[PDB]
């Protein structure tokens, strides 16, 4: 996500997507593996993080009623300082899985981009901004032939290396 | 061409979680070591009670006579403070202590206790100035001329304030029964406090002490906290230290407990008994009782967040 | 940094860099957008990091009268508590953060190498040590638009193409 | 190990390495830089990991004779609160670790791959599968190479191009 240039707004259904702009005219589709992968990936995270506490903790100080002077700074430090610590890790586990996630979504991203760099041996090549310059002509089959990852590359090779 | 990165000859050891000691570039600091050792505090009130202690700000010993009410967004209490000139100790001293540190000063009203046919001016070798005397906001009643009985005293005090007041009273437990009914008669003295949240009693017991400050009775300053629209009734057949000042808070300050002198050079955040910890790194590791916002305790020596990348030599 | 045998001691400016040892001359130039983004987010890390608390706390000790022993005990033990699991999460941040920055200027480092490819098709190959094999002749216009990002790569593929 | 279709199972010696399926016949092989890396990384984390704490606490509660029910409830609820969060902090270590380690593996399977197709410009290619599509003749001397980092590609270059 950081050779690009920009994302998509049009992508709705899928998170990672494909475009043509082939001769046969204009297309905007959807991948599925790699968002299903990266959003179950982020909902076992969430489902993780997700989990309401098991410990039972009980009243250790009086609202109403205020307890011993000595022993409420007591209680009212400890709280204090775990408090401080609870805030510290919440903030710090926060920071990490978003940055996780982001990380995800980029590895998730250029996984496919260097798997549709595997499925096109010398057919096609990258330009830079997230695109793959297509060396060979096909009637939309192939764009699909990409996208449901059944795409045979060696029938196409006579064609794409002279060029 | 040829791609690469920059590196240099000597670069600084840290921490990774898959290897120890790893080179790199540049490096900076999280853990504090530098201490300054002052109370450098520019900015907020402070008092530095010195040979004062702050728990003698409310019965007024000689020492603690220039801070018996004070102001100040910041206490600073020393070892060498006394908070008792006659000796005896305090109950529940460190919850009235930690009121003290959270006062933000404090304030002496008279709470007009008029006492009739009975000398109330307190006088002892201890307690000394110039000459024989007491505390300052503190009557030590005593009987009339020599050992004769004290009459049983009602004396209710109401706190009509919006702030809840501390009231601090003593209890003198003479070095010999002669002595006590030298001060105050014969008969089992018995004293009552009484208020909404607070009625426990207690009984003088005159007994042989080591001479502490060159006596040997103890006043014990028993506490309390009256809420607004609230009164206590001391009910004392003899042997009492009254309170002829009742103190109130003033607002919100901090206490600490240092050694070192005091200036206004910085912008201090918290302080303790070496010193200020001034710094914003999240860590430090000078003292572990460091009170204030200001970075915390950690066990460990030292240690480096790489700021720069990873070092290769040429 | 992985594949590179070793970091540059001349480069001084600059992070990341570019040395081409072509005909013209010798030269050790900077980039400066990885670099640039390298810097701002390990500032802005410390930014997060360095950070005083915001929340006050009181004196619960006693350093010159001793307090009761049993909740002496109890301010003692539960401060060597809450200064173990400080000094674990620090240690514990510092070390994850020192992976985090060094993987960040791996994937920085990895990031100017894979934009430099994907400017050069095939007019250039990589080599393994971290430098590229130019099939081309062209006098230091060529090298600084490889630096300044606006490389033209249409009409260098003539000459480049049979080498 | 994402693009692979299946780890290998008869590999016992080390944790990375090559399959041959040459014209001599078949064979594996245990690379040993890259499982050594990984290895000496994995366990240095264990080290700073396994480690025993230098903090000695005491004993702060009686199991025997009970101590007073309100300075014991809050011992209680501090030893309480104290287990929550290091249960918390273990589950976080754990899981950021587990993660670390399984991207660790990841990334020194990526780092030999891309060192192989660094060592081979155009002799071989990927197929997506994890192999390399070796376009010239020679038997398990190459291969070695290959393995030793001593791989000579430019005395293979005049018979790789055109085919
Ligand atoms: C302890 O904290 C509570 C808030 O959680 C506060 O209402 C209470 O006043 C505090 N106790 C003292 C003695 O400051
Ligand atoms: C290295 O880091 C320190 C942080 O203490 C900083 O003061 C210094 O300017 C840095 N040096 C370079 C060359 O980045
Ligand atoms: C306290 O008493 C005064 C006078 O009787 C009255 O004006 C005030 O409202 C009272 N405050 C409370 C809290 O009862
Ligand atoms: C509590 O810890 C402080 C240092 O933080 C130490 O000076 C003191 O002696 C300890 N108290 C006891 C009872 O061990
Ligand atoms: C405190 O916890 C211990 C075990 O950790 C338990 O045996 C004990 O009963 C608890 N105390 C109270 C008052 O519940």
């Amino acid at each position: 996500a950081g050779f690009i240039e920009n994302g998509w707004e049009g992508l709705i259904d899928g998170w990672y997507g494909f475009r043509h702009q082939n001769a046969q005219g204009e297309g905007t589709a959807a991948d599925y593996k790699s968002t299903q992968s990266a959003i179950d990936q982020i909902t076992g995270k969430l489902n993780r993080l997700i989990e309401k506490t098991n410990q039972q903790f009980e009243l250790i100080d009086n609202e109403f009623t205020e307890v011993e002077k000595q022993i409420g700074n007591v209680i009212n430090w400890t709280r204090d300082s775990m408090t401080e610590v609870w805030s510290y890790n919440a903030e710090l586990l926060v920071a990490m899985e978003n940055q996780h996630t982001i990380d995800l979504a980029d590895s998730e991203m250029n996984k496919l981009y260097e798997r549709v760099r595997r499925q096109l041996r010398e057919n096609a090549e990258e330009d830079g901004t997230g695109c793959f310059e297509i060396f060979h002509k096909c009637d939309d089959d192939c764009m699909a032939s990409i996208r449901n990852n059944t795409y045979d590359h060696s029938k196409y090779r006579e064609e794409a290396m002279q060029n | 061409i040829c791609l690469g990165h920059h590196a240099v000859s000597n670069g600084t050891k840290v921490n990774t979680l898959t290897e120890r000691g790893v080179e790199v570039v540049n490096a900076t600091e999280t853990v504090e070591r530098t201490n300054v050792p002052r109370i450098c505090s520019k900015g907020k009130r402070t008092v530095d009670l010195g040979q004062c202690g702050l728990l003698g700000t409310i019965t007024g010993p000689p020492q603690c006579d220039q801070f018996l009410e004070f102001s100040a967004d910041l206490i600073i209490e020393r070892r060498e403070g006394s908070d008792v000139c006659y000796p005896g100790k305090f109950v529940n001293e460190e919850a009235l202590r930690q009121i003290l540190r959270e006062s933000g000063g404090i304030d002496k009203e008279t709470m007009g206790f008029t006492y009739s046919g009975i000398r109330t001016n307190g006088a002892t070798s201890a307690c000394r100035r110039s000459g024989s005397s007491f505390y300052a906001e503190m009557k030590w009643l005593l009987s009339n001329t020599d050992n004769a009985a004290f009459p049983q005293m009602t004396k209710s005090y109401k706190n009509t304030r919006r702030d809840p007041a501390l009231i601090v009273w003593g209890i003198h437990h003479s070095g010999s029964t002669t002595e006590q009914t030298k001060l105050y008669g014969s008969g089992s003295k018995l004293i009552t406090v009484g208020s909404s949240n607070y009625q426990q009693s207690f009984v003088p017991s005159p007994g042989a002490r080591p001479q502490v400050n060159g006596q040997s009775g103890r006043i014990d300053f028993h506490w309390l906290i009256l809420n607004p629209n609230d009164t206590v009734t001391f009910s004392f057949n003899g042997a009492f230290i009254a309170p002829d000042r009742a103190s109130f808070l003033r607002g919100k300050s901090m206490g600490i407990q240092s050694g070192v002198q005091v200036d206004a050079n910085c912008e201090g955040d918290c302080y303790h008994s070496g010193g200020t910890i001034i710094s914003n790194l999240p860590f430090q590791n000078i003292n572990s009782r460091a009170v204030g916002k200001c970075p915390r305790y950690v066990k460990q020596e030292s240690l480096m967040l790489a700021t720069g990348m990873k070092n290769v030599p040429e």
